[PDB]
Parts: C-alpha cells; structure tokens; sequence
C-alpha cells in the first residue's frame, strides 16, 4: 500500500540525475504515474503526468519512463535553479486507497566546496536558571552541503531524551547554519561534569563540550 | 387474425432502437443531470429541474400504413419462424425501467420459461431468461429484501432447463468478475436515486452433482452515450421501494477445453445494453406494411 | 491564467473542526475535479481523499474516515473541506487540487494540474502566550579571529510569527535568525544568533529586539559578556 | 498479423468496424476466453487471467475502435488473441520478451556482461546490439561481453527479431 523512492540525491551544475520510484502491480503496473516538483516553501507543481508527458512551462530538459513496476524520473543540464524536492503519484486500485504518493526525494544540487561546520554553544541563561528552566543552545554554522545531523551527550553518554532540532537553514552568505536545543532543569545541569552537542557532516565529526563545573 | 407464417427476430427488430431512443429522449427531459461530462470535453453546469421519473407508460403505435404484428404462439424463442400470427395497432403499454441484471416492473411468460438470444449457444451473447413465476424485491436506505424461499424453488425450474439445453452438464451462479460497478452490481432508478446492489453476494449457488447491500449513489455513468453523469443530492432520510421482478440478463464461460475437464458453466448476470431491457417486453412485435 | 486560491491560515484547538475554502478561476469545476492533500510540517506529501473509480464516493483515505467531508458547488465554482475531531499531527498545510485541460471522461485518470497557494492549519492546546527572553553570553567558545557569537533564546511562546531586529535595525550585518521549533509544552521557541568582533565586545553594547503581534508584547533586550 | 511488445510495458491491440458506428464487440485470446467486452455504453472484464491490466478505451467506440490493451505486460501473456465485431473475427498475434542483465547495477571492469533474453514458449530469438561505442555484437540468445571497458558505460542498444518486426531494449550503464 505504499511507493518507495530514494530520500536523498545530488549532483554538479553540468549533470545529469535521476529519481527512481518503485511499487507494486496493484498501485504503478496498473495506474498512471505523474511526478510533482517542489521548490523551497512553495505549493508543488505537477512536473511530469502521464509516465511521459511534460506539461506547459517545464523545460525539455525534464524527462519521464515507466516499466515494470516501477518508474523514473529523468534531468539533464541540471541547474542551480532545480534544487528542490520530487515526489512521484500514482492513483491505486487495491483495497480502498486510492491515490498515493511515495515519500519523496530532496534533491540538491552542490553550488559550493565542501564547508566545514562551525560550532559554538551556549549554556543556560542566568536569568533561565533563575525562572527553573535551562536550555543550552547550540549552534551549528556556515556549512554546506547543507542536510546535518546531531546528538548530545552527557559524559560521552546518550541522552535521547529532551532533543528538539531545527532543520538546515540558508544563511545571509549562502552556506548553511541550523540550531540545536537540549533543555534539562538546573536539577540535571548542576550534577554531570559536563555536557555536549556533537556534529557529524558528511561522515566526519567535529565537537564541543561546556562545563557547568 | 389468420393463421400464416413469418420468421420474427427479436434481436433485429427496427422498433428497439426507435423504442431505445425514445427512452433517451423521455430521459433527457425527465432527470436532467446537473452534469454530463463527455468526451476536448463538452461539458455543461445548469441549475437541474429535481423531477423525479415515476415510470409512465409509453405506446410505439404503428404509423401510417404500417403494421404492428403479434406471434401467436405460446412460447417462442428468440429466432423463430412463427407459426401462428395477429395484428394489432398498437404496442402495449411497456414501462421502461432502465436496469441492469435484473428486469423489472414488466412482463411474465405464461406457460414454460423461454432463454432468447441473437445464438444461445453463442458463447458471447446476452441471455434474457424471460420468466413464468415473479418474485418481489423491496429496498430501504439501508438494505434490500429478496425472499429466502423464492430461491429455493426457482433452483428447481432452472435446474430443470438449462440441462435440457446443455445436457450432462453443472451449473455456477457466480458474481461478475469484472467491469463497472453498474454491471457489477444492479443498477435501477427509484424515485430519482440510482442504486446499485453487491448481488454478487446473491449469486452464491452451484448445481447438481438472503439480504443484499445496497449502496445510493449521486455520481453515476450513463447507459445513454458513453461518459459520466452528475445528479445533484437528496432531501429526505428515508425511501420506498417495492419492485417485481419478470426477468434476468446472463452469460456463462464456455472457455472451450484446456483439461480444467471442467463439467461446469458458470453464469454470471449481466446487462447494461439498454436496447436488451427493451427487447424482453418487444421481442413478439415487430413493424411491417404489406 | 488559471488561477487557485485558498483561504487564510487558520489555528486551532484540539478537537474542533476547520473548514477551508477553494476558488479556481479559469474553469468550470466538473464537480469530479477537486483532491485536497495536505503537508505536514518537515514532510512528505499524503493525500487525503477525491472521487474515485467507484462512483457514490470523492472517497477519503483511512486515516480520515471519521472526519472528512470534501464538497465542490459546482455553481460557485469552489471547494470545501472539513476535517473535524483535530489531533495534534493534524497541523500541516493543506493543499486544494484540481485537474483540468484534461480529458476526464476517464475521470479516474486526470493528473492534478492546477494547484493552490497551499493552506494552513495548526491544531494546539496553548492560546495566545508571550515571547519570555534570555540572552546568550558571548562565550569562551565564540572569539576565533578576533570575532564571537551573542544572541537571545527566545522561550515558550505561541500564534507563529515572532520577529526579530539588532539595535532595533540599526545592526543588520552578519545577522541570521534561526526557523523557528516547537516544543512539546505546544509552545513554539526561536533563537537569534549574531557573531561579532572582539575589539567591539569592551567598546560596543548591544540590544535584540523581539515583536510579536498575536502576543502582542515587544521586548528588548540587551546582552552582556 | 504480429506485433511484439516489451516486458512491463503497455501494448495495445487494434480492432476495426465497418462503418463509424458503436457495435456490441467482446474479446478473446487463443482458448475462447473473455478478456474485456462492452453492453452499449458500459464496459466488463471476462473471467480470463487477464482481467485486471485488460481494458479499452471508452471514447473510441462511436468511431466503432474497439482496442485490446494488456499493460504491465508478462512473458505467458503472448498468445493469438481474436477480436469480435458485427460478425468477423479479426486476430493478432502478441509475442513478449525480456531483456535483462546478469545482475542490477554498477559494473566496473574485467567483470562481464551477461544479457539474456527470454522468449514466449516456441519462439525463435535472435539479438543485436549496438554498443554506446557501436561495435555491435550479435549474442542471438544471450550477449556476453567477456570483460568489461570504460568505453562501454553509458546507455546501448539491443534489437530482437520476429514475424519480421523489431523492438528495442536499451540498456543504461554504469562502469
Ligand atoms: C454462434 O454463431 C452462429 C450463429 O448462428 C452459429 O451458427 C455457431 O454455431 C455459433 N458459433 C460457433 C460455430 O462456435
Ligand atoms: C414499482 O411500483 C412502486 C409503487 O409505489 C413505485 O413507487 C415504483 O416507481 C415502481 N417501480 C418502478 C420504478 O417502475
Ligand atoms: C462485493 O463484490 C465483489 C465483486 O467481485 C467481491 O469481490 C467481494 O467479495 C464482495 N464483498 C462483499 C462486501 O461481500
Ligand atoms: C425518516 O422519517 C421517519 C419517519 O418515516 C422519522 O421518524 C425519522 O425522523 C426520519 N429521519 C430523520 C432524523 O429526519
């Protein structure tokens, strides 16, 4: 009852890439498949309906095929202008569902050089303590690609619990920056050695560690 | 009113398709849809009239100089050279119920229960089954009451003659496999709601060797041309149905071999040429002049 | 032109109905034309229900099987939908779609070719509250190169829209607020964080400036090393 | 009268009325088993296997167009299969292959390619292809390349021939 498509792509300002989605013979092999294209913060606009056909205003560079029970969507000469996300429809015959969307893929187009993440953090306010609540802030900045991940851990132990994360954010330069939140109450803040908001980019880590003590 | 003899054809008869048409036209201005969509796509929204058909009888009567034939004999199938004939000028009274599946509101065979088709044995064709003995169907929005007994009983005149037509034989009612949902299911119009029954659920019965579903639905294909049909929504919670029924539509799977050694037909029900409803009450007249 | 419009963004609280609006200029809406799907915030598409294949049901998803009537009047020429009964997921945009230039006699096949500004819905338990602020001392982290980071942490607030300015505009260099995260308390929190030059830190003092109109308080703040 | 259609893709079978008109028409395959026929305006799928990924189209029939199409095609789906208008047959003969490659995806060199073909029951198979170089190599049942090059990544062309028609199967690749 459900469409898979990759959650992640990339590629240069010459290249060509392609987004593959893959069902089964009750919802694609029967239905047609159309493809929706979603640029930052905006309604998605339909890029491809029909398996192939291209509408009005798309340029020729957008491509469709299907086969099997599965469907790909085609670009080339990829722009810096074609970042955003794709997401493949097909209308399903099976049980009740009707229409169904696959995930999705964000896709992203490398503008710049690899960029190292900067990272500060903030401990909690006095003025916070003083009100019972502590947050520490964290900051992760002027990176790109820009998808990042974090954690925070007390004495290089995992703390799951209490993590809130903004997703990566453009920046006044055009490399990306993002914040991270921990908040515990001084009870917690007061007792460990020290805590500690960690980054890993691009499958390296680089990190900080604050202190109450 | 003597006594001479001429071949009738049911499945060409000239009237159905006047007489077909005549229902389209009864139809447009009766229950207008609020949309047709058909296929660029003409399409129109208009204000719909909200009148309901309650079924008034209509009479094709022979214009002038032309006659209007009747076959005589008792039981006749659908291709037959007729041996007694009279002549009347007018068609009689025919309500016209457009359904699927089942025939209803009509007319009932007198002494023997008659299978017509353009070839019986034509494994492709529609078959009529006009019937000796009426049954009632009575639907609430909600649920439709056919009786339990009346089944039982109607097993045994069927066991009785499709044997004799395809002999040392087994016999399937089985739901339709396939198709749209008003051939799927049975297809009526009561008081300007459609409906439509998963008498799938009725045909559950094999051979030799009870409550249906209902669903009232406003969106709905038409019988007419080909497309869809939009009828605007309904204003009172609870209606009345009380129906007769005179006849069925079939067709079985023949499938001719492939060591399935399978003994068996299976006969679905089966509908939706509109020219065939018109058929089961007009196979006996037919027009000619001199 | 073709044109799609929805309704204004609209809050509410948990089990209350919401009910959004939909007008397509260019067309005449068949009455088979309108599937509303909706975005959850950070999320994929999921689609919520429109006509389909069987003919007395525009039929809705599971999920939404209680809760959801979809309308197209197609003398108006607009759509509506509620989906009542509201949950704390429920917040996303919705999207009203439509097909058309199409031919649809098929109507189980059109593509959904027009589509609207997007929607929005947010469904909380909190009612309009106050931005509270604390400030980020610049810290032994911040100065490399002689420049550092200071900014405001603002706490617990709701109705999103919550702005911020330096020196109320006067300092709008190296200057990045962050999207907003909502906490688990149903409030939303916001921080804005500028990095500036060491030499400055003795010498200059500076002030955060929140707004928020829902709330409708202003604060500035200043913070200090 | 044969055409050959792909495997997974979506094939179409054409049938012809005397005069623009709607007729009663209905279809079968080589056992006299019903696919898809019509009642005027209304459409039904036959108890065949086929029924589901078997369906017509509907604004056609007024011209008096009737067309078979099987869609996420299958190997066992060839057959002969005879359309039935105003009383004539009309038959065509669909025939099914397969291209595929030894395994999915990103071959690097000295490994080898291995195409296969698979063919209907009782069918005569025969392969070209065109390399993206365009040296072309003709496996006829299956094409291997013994070991790989970095002159063959990218997309190349395969031909299969019968009844006298060709489809093509491309192949994209990676290196
Ligand atoms: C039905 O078609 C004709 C109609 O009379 C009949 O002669 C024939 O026996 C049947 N078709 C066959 C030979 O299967
Ligand atoms: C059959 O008789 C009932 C009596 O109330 C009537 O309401 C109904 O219209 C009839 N069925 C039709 C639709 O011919
Ligand atoms: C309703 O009818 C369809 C027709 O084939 C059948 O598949 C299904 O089992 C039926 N289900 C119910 C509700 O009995
Ligand atoms: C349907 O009408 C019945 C009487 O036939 C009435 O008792 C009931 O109120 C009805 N539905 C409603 C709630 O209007």
């Amino acid at each position: 009852s459900v469409l898979t498509q990759p959650p992640s792509v990339s590629a240069a300002p010459g290249q060509k890439v392609t987004i593959s989605c893959s069902g089964s013979s009750s919802n694609i092999g029967k239905n047609y498949v159309s493809w929706y294209q979603q640029l930052p913060g905006a309604a998605p606009k339909l890029l491809i309906f029909d398996d192939t056909q291209r509408p009005s205003g798309i340029p020729d560079r957008f491509s469709g095929s299907k086969s099997g029970t599965s469907a790909t969507l085609a670009i080339t000469g990829l722009q810096t202008g074609d970042e955003a996300d794709y997401y493949c429809g097909t209308w399903d015959s099976s049980l009740s569902t009707g229409q169904l969307f696959g995930g999705g893929t964000k896709l992203t187009v490398l503008g710049q050089p690899k960029a190292a993440p900067s990272v500060t953090l903030f401990p909690p306010s006095s003025e916070e303590l003083q009100a019972n609540k502590a947050t520490l802030v964290c900051l992760i900045s002027d990176f790109y690609p820009g998808a990042v991940t974090v954690a925070w851990k007390a004495d290089s132990s995992p703390v799951k619990a209490g993590v809130e994360t903004t997703t990566p954010s453009k920046q006044s330069n055009n490399k990306y920056a993002a914040s991270s939140y921990l908040s515990l109450t001084p009870e917690q803040w007061k007792s460990h050695r020290s805590y500690s908001c960690q980054v890993t980019h691009e499958g390296s880590t680089v990190e900080k560690t604050m202190a109450h003590a | 009113l003597e006594n001479v003899i001429e071949n009738f054809n049911m499945w060409k008869n000239d009237m159905v398709d006047q007489m077909h048409q005549d229902i389209i036209s009864l139809w447009d201005q009766s229950l207008k849809p609020c949309v047709k969509l058909t296929p660029n796509t003409s399409t129109i929204a208009q204000a719909c009239p909200k009148v309901s058909f309650d079924p008034i009888p209509i009479h094709y009567c022979a214009p002038a100089g032309y006659a209007i034939l009747k076959c005589n004999d008792k039981t006749f199938n659908g291709i037959g050279p007729c041996n007694n004939v009279s002549t009347v000028q007018c068609t009689h009274g025919i309500k016209p119920v457009v359904s699927t599946q089942l025939l209803l509101n009509g007319s009932l065979a007198e002494e023997e229960v008659v299978i017509r088709s353009e070839n019986i044995s034509n494994n492709v064709k529609t078959i009529i089954v006009h019937l000796t003995e009426s049954v009632n169907i009575t639907c609430i929005g909600g649920h439709c009451n056919i009786n339990e007994k009346a089944w039982n009983e109607t097993l045994k005149k069927v066991v009785e003659k499709l044997v004799k037509y395809f002999p040392n034989k087994t016999i399937e009612f089985a739901p339709p496999v396939g198709g749209d949902l008003e051939i799927t299911t049975h297809s009526f119009n009561c008081g300007g709601e459609f409906f439509y029954c998963n008498t799938t659920k009725l045909f559950n019965s094999i051979h030799n060797s009870i409550t249906l579903p209902c669903r009232i639905r406003q969106i709905i294909n038409m019988w007419q041309e080909v497309g869809r049909a939009m009828y605007a929504p309904p204003s009172k919670g609870n209606i009345t149905c009380i129906s007769d029924i005179t006849g069925l539509l079939l067709t079985r799977d023949g499938g001719e071999n492939k060591t399935e050694n399978n003994d068996t037909e299976i006969f679905r029900p089966g509908g939706g040429d509109m020219k065939d409803n018109w058929r089961s009450e007009l196979y006996k007249y037919k027009v000619v002049e001199i | 032109q073709v044109q799609v419009v929805q309704s204004g963004a609209e809050v509410r609280k948990p089990g209350a109905s919401v009910k959004v609006s939909c007008k397509v200029s260019g067309f005449t809406l068949t009455g088979l034309s309108i599937h509303w799907v909706r975005q959850a915030p950070g999320k994929g598409l999921e689609w919520m229900g429109g006509f389909g294949p069987e003919e007395n049901e525009i039929i809705y998803a599971q999920k939404f099987q209680g809760r959801v009537s979809m309308t197209e009047d197609t003398s108006t020429n607009t759509a509506y939908m509620e989906l009542s009964s509201l949950r704390s997921e429920d917040t996303a945009v919705y999207y009203c779609a439509t097909g058309g230039n199409y031919y649809n006699l098929w109507t189980g096949y059109y593509p959904l070719a027009y589509w609207g500004q997007g929607t929005l819905v947010t469904v909380s338990s909190a009612s309009t509250k106050g931005p509270s602020v604390f400030p980020l001392a610049p810290s032994s982290k911040s100065t490399s190169g002689g420049t550092a980071a200071l900014g405001c942490l603002v706490k617990d607030y709701f109705p999103e829209p919550v702005t911020v300015s330096w020196n109320s505009g006067a300092l709008t260099s190296g200057v990045h607020t962050f999207p907003a995260v909502l906490q688990s308390s149903g409030l939303y929190s916001l921080s804005s964080v500028v990095t500036v030059p060491s030499s400055s830190l003795g010498t200059q003092t500076y002030i955060c400036n929140v707004n928020h109109k829902p709330s409708n308080t202003k604060v500035d703040k200043k913070v200090e090393p | 009268k044969v055409v050959l259609g792909k495997k997974g893709d979506t094939v179409e079978l054409t049938c012809t009325a005397s005069q623009k008109k709607s007729i009663q028409f209905h279809w079968k395959n080589s056992n006299q088993i019903k696919i898809l026929g019509n009642q005027g305006s209304f459409l039904t799928k036959g108890p065949s296997k086929l029924n589901d990924r078997a369906d017509s189209r509907r604004s056609l029939w007024d011209q008096g167009n009737f067309p078979l199409i099987i869609k996420n095609l299958k190997i066992e789906d060839s057959d002969t299969y005879i359309c039935e208008v105003e009383d004539q047959k009309e038959e065509v003969q669909l025939l099914v292959f397969g291209l595929t490659a030894n395994s999915d995806t990103h071959l690097l060199q000295g490994q080898s390619l291995t195409l296969t073909l698979e063919s209907p029951p009782g069918s005569s198979p025969s392969v070209q292809c065109r390399s993206p170089r365009g040296k072309n190599i003709q496996g006829g049942k299956t094409l291997s390349v013994s070991q790989l090059e970095l002159q063959d990544s990218g997309t190349w062309t395969c031909t299969v021939l019968q009844n006298q028609k060709k489809v093509e199967f491309k192949i994209d690749i990676v290196v």
